[PDB]
RNA sequence: GACAAUGGUAGGAGAGCGUUCUAAGGGCGUUGAAGCAUGAUCGUAAGGACAUGUGGAGCGCUUAGAAGUGAGAAUGCCGGUG
RNA sequence: UAACUUGGGAGUCAGAACAUGGGUGAUAAGGUCCGUGUUCGAAAGGGAAACAGCCCAGACCACCAGCUAAGGUCCCAAAAU
RNA sequence: ACCGAUAGUGAACCAGUACCGUGAGGGAAAGGUGAAAAGCACCCCGGAAGGGGAGUGAAAUAGAACCUGAAACCGUGUGCUUACAAGUAGUCAGAGCCCGUUAAUGGGUGAUGGCGUGCCUUUUGUAGAAUGAACCGGCGAGUUACGAUUUGAUGCAAGGUU
């Protein structure tokens, strides 16, 4: 292991979910929003329980 | 003499020192091929195959196997964001005919 | 660290621009419209890619009945003849014949009229 | 009274056809035979008009 | 951001009767001088191991520098005087590559003097015993006493 | 051989400069010099300098003959402009654009 | 790839004569588009004419059946307001038989540009006789 | 090799292209970098090279890391031109 | 050749026609409310001139190959005057 | 492992300026010649601006908002085509004319023919006469901290961990 020739392990390291990107990553537009609720806005939600 | 020979699902109508496009082949890039199934002949001597002419065939030199031109698939669904785009070479085989029998 | 979006939205766009390469008017030069058109161009090429075999099928079958109805048949009669006769020659062929070289038509005529 | 669509470069260009201005009403000046001038007009130059300077 | 970028507060226009956008301040993100929307914010991104996961990682490093044989051990350094010059008659004498980790039982401020001014060759002193230093080194020259307090640590 | 001769910022707007360009091009020079000085519009001396100058410097610097010269291409490209505001009512601006010209006059001897 | 298409200086466009004395215009003008188009020729090609010329003579003896030349009627339209014009068929018979049986064939041919050349390739005469034997032609029967 | 599957929105999962910076390594460059423009180039896709003109000084490549990481729309904002 | 159990992530709570058994209505509505099934939604293609919902049928890619479905075979417009 | 002139300070420049408002107050735009000024003696056109030659310079195709210099946009020249034709403007087929490539089933144009009602959003459903966008370019939207939960990875294991 030089500095040069680095690698984790199998599985330990997982790329992080972009969103917002384009309709072809199934996460754009909306985001896993949906269409038009109040889970669907910035801050939208309720209270856990 | 013209023939006329099943090959790649399909049927192509041949002359002596004709090159043709076929289907991909097992089959290097400069030896010799040969179709056993043909259909049709010819000229003078016209003999007719039910299905196929008995025993007669054509001989053929090898002279490129390469991939066609690449055409772009792209499909499209409107205001339901929904696309994809595939390309695709097909391949080929070109030949060089010979003989016809 | 910051990214300035550079060379990317240019290159991606060209290249679209360079597809719609013969086209009429603001469709060759403006990127929202040559884009949306490129895509019709997919979309209609697609189908195209279909409907050319089903045309050139058309255009074989009209072919090969005139020259049947030249030697007093029809294309149905015809072609029951020859699957009959056993004979599994393509409607492209029989086209090529038909044009090329009348004799060896005329033969494939009587064949399929023996069968019947 | 207002467009609902832009006009193309195409039909601007179909309509400004009619619209250039054509050669004058020129003619030579036989006092000096180039120069030339307005037909019916005095030259600026000779001052002439069929022979006699003004 | 938003809220510490010098403007605002006014309603640049009013939200009916223009055909203009709806719009609140002039220094929204959408807009040219504007705040930034979330953008970096100051950090720290130093985490934490365990100790016996990393008293291993330097176990590991060290093995593979003595199974990649750079590792040499010397008896002892002496110098009355710095002096890089005789330094690196050293490092050719010993046949050392470029980029080598120098370890000692302390400071020793003439050695480290000696070897402070060439780019390749870096001087630590067995606590000071790094992960990245002894990875970022094709070699590692170490003293037989710094070598038995390296070995009675780990 | 060519000779040109170029005229940068010219306060009359293209449009009403190619007017008499194509008056000009592809004609003798005396010829076109008369289409010039007889025509009503406010180009025509602007253009008329830019001509003058390419046959002076043609006869000076390059030494061609003034006589057997014809106009191979005179085209006018848009400069800048300079944005301006005619006040119309209620308040409303409406912009107003002094734009400009590069008459440029290239003259041969046809070979 | 192996078909053949036709093409000017490929094709020779022959002229036809159809004697129509006792013969319905329908199925008389359906043999003759087929003849216009080219639909009777190995050679067809769909983007060229590859048909023959076609000359109908006897026009104004032609037959209908039943009673459609008190009830079938030509209705038309100028682009004025209450322009219908109508004609029955045995009126446009005794008048113009040759528009009759042009209109009868250009219905029963395309609407395109290719088309319309091809409706001109059709001569109509409700007489026996024509000035186009300069060109040699040749009677078709079915 | 045999056999099968492969329409797809909200949406869930996975494998990837690219951008800016950084560590290490190996490298290119005034005999001409990046950038721009042109091309009939390769890849299953995002996208990558090669040439030529311009240009005149920085830039890739491998592995890994971190993000101000990708725009056609918001009566979006700023500028430019119609 | 599916099912169930545990756990991570969701979205969905505006539905529509057709056919059918029924209510309401006027044994009216492309109406409305329910049960059953299909299609669309989220499904292109071929027929019905054109036409989400009707009939046939479910597109990985290519091919100037062949058999068929509904529907059709005088011409437009492939194929039986 | 911060920006690099639409960023970063509202302000890289005579910026809390110019401008707006009675007033409190709000509040901009605007960077780059070249190594060096050696910053175009001189002749010609022109009233001048501006330009063409000459000469400085490696380079003026670096000549004063003077590094590079995209797109929209405006034009000039020309190869193929177009004045009986009903066009989401293309695609598939295709003669004829013109040229000659990252030389491989070559490029441009396109007589004519078949098929073919834009993108987004929102909708049971939009060609839609429902919404939005004049075009072009830049800018512009799931992030960070602190805890929790589950999954993956690794370390020690009835111990682990600060
Ligand atoms: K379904
Ligand atoms: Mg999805
Ligand atoms: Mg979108
Ligand atoms: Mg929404
Ligand atoms: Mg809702
Ligand atoms: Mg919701
Ligand atoms: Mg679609
Ligand atoms: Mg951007
Ligand atoms: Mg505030
Ligand atoms: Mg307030
Ligand atoms: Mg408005
Ligand atoms: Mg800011
Ligand atoms: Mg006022
Ligand atoms: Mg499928
Ligand atoms: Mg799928
Ligand atoms: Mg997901
Ligand atoms: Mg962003
Ligand atoms: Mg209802
Ligand atoms: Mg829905
Ligand atoms: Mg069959
Ligand atoms: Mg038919
Ligand atoms: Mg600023
Ligand atoms: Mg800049
Ligand atoms: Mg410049
Ligand atoms: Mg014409
Ligand atoms: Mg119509
Ligand atoms: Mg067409
Ligand atoms: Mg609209
Ligand atoms: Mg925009
Ligand atoms: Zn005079």
């Amino acid at each position: 292991m030089k500095l040069h020739e680095l690698k984790p392990a199998e599985g330990s390291r997982k790329e992080r979910n972009r969103v917002g990107r384009g309709v072809a990553t199934g996460n754009g537009k909306t985001s896993g929003r949906g269409h038009k609720g109040q889970k669907a806005r910035s801050g939208g939600g309720v209270r856990p329980g | 003499m013209f023939a006329i020979i099943e090959t790649g699902g399909k049927q192509i109508k041949v002359e002596e020192g004709q090159e043709i496009f076929v289907e991909k082949l097992d089959v290097n890039e400069g030896d010799t091929f040969t179709f056993d199934k043909v259909l049709f002949v010819g000229g003078d001597s016209v003999k007719v195959g039910a299905p196929t002419v008995e025993g007669a065939t054509v001989t053929a030199t090898v002279n490129k196997q390469g991939r066609g031109k690449k055409i772009t698939v792209f499909t499209y669904k409107r205001r339901k964001n929904s696309k994809r785009k595939k390309g695709h070479r097909q391949p080929y085989t070109k030949l060089t005919i010979d003989k016809i029998n | 660290p910051r990214v300035k979006g550079g060379t990317v939205t240019r290159a991606r766009r060209k290249k679209t621009i360079k597809l719609a390469k013969g086209y009429f008017g603001s469709k060759h030069t403006l990127y929202k419209v040559a884009k949306q058109q490129v895509m019709k161009s997919g979309q209609y090429a697609f189908r195209d890619r279909r409907q050319r075999k089903r045309d050139f099928r058309k255009l074989w079958i009209t072919r090969i009945n005139a020259a049947a109805r030249q030697h007093e048949m029809s294309y149905s009669r015809l072609m029951n003849g020859l699957k009959k006769a056993g004979i599994d020659i393509n409607r492209k062929m029989l086209s090529e014949i038909a044009i090329s070289d009348e004799k060896a038509f005329a033969q494939l005529v009587t064949k399929a009229k023996d069968a019947l | 009274a207002v467009p609902k669509r832009r006009t193309s470069k195409t039909r601007k260009n179909k309509r400004r056809t009619h619209f250039k201005i054509s050669v004058p009403g020129m003619t030579e000046c036989p006092n000096c035979g180039r120069e030339y001038k307005l037909s019916h007009r005095v030259c600026k130059n000779c001052g002439s008009y069929n022979g006699e300077e003004v | 951001n938003r809220s510490a970028v010098s403007g605002g507060g006014r309603k640049p226009w009013k939200q009916k009767g223009t055909g203009r956008a709806r719009q609140g301040t002039i220094r929204a993100p959408q807009w040219r001088g504007g705040g930034i929307v979330f953008g970096p914010t100051p950090r720290s991104y130093a985490y934490k191991m365990p100790k016996k996961m990393r008293r291993l990682a330097l176990r590991s490093a060290l093995s593979f520098k003595a199974q990649e044989n750079g590792l040499t051990v010397v008896d002892a350094f002496n110098f009355e005087a710095p002096k890089t010059k005789e330094f690196k008659n050293v490092l050719s004498t010993l046949e050392q590559p470029k980029k080598v980790l120098v370890v000692t039982e302390n400071e020793d401020v003439n050695v480290e003097l000696s070897a402070r001014n060439i780019p390749g060759v870096q001087v630590t002193t067995a606590q000071g015993l790094n992960v990245l230093d002894i990875t970022n080194a094709d070699s590692l020259v170490i003293t037989e006493a710094a070598a038995k307090k390296v070995e009675e640590v780990l | 051989m060519e000779a040109k001769a170029v005229a940068r910022t010219i306060r009359i707007a293209p449009r009403k400069v190619r007017l008499v360009l194509d008056l000009i091009r592809g004609k003798n020079a005396a010829e076109a010099i008369a289409i010039l000085k007889l025509t009503n519009k406010a180009s025509s001396p602007v253009i008329e300098k830019v001509l003058m100058s390419a046959l002076a410097n043609a006869e000076h610097n390059y030494d061609m003959n003034t006589d057997e010269l014809v106009v191979k291409e005179a085209y006018a490209n848009e400069g800048p402009t300079l944005k301006r505001f005619r006040p119309r009512a209620q308040g409303r601006a409406s912009a107003i654009n002094k734009r400009t010209s590069h008459i440029t006059i290239v003259v041969s001897d046809g070979k | 790839r192996q078909t053949f298409m036709a093409n000017e200086s490929n094709i020779e466009r022959k002229w036809y004569v159809i004697d129509a004395e006792g013969q319905t215009l329908g199925r008389l003008s359906s043999e003759v588009a087929s003849i216009l188009r080219g639909k009777n020729k190995v050679t067809y090609t769909p983007h060229v004419d590859t048909g023959d010329y076609v000359i109908v003579i006897n026009a104004s003896k032609i037959e209908f059946t039943g009673n459609k030349e008190t009830d079938k009627v030509y209705y038309r339209h100028s682009n004025h307001p209450g322009g219908i014009k109508s004609i029955t068929a045995g009126e446009l018979r005794r008048t113009n038989p040759e528009r009759l049986i042009e209109n009868s064939i250009k219905g029963m041919l395309p609407s395109t540009r290719l088309g319309e050349k091809q409706g001109k390739k059709l001569f109509v005469y409700g007489g026996a006789e024509h000035p186009h034997a300069a060109q040699q032609p040749e009677n078709y029967e079915l």
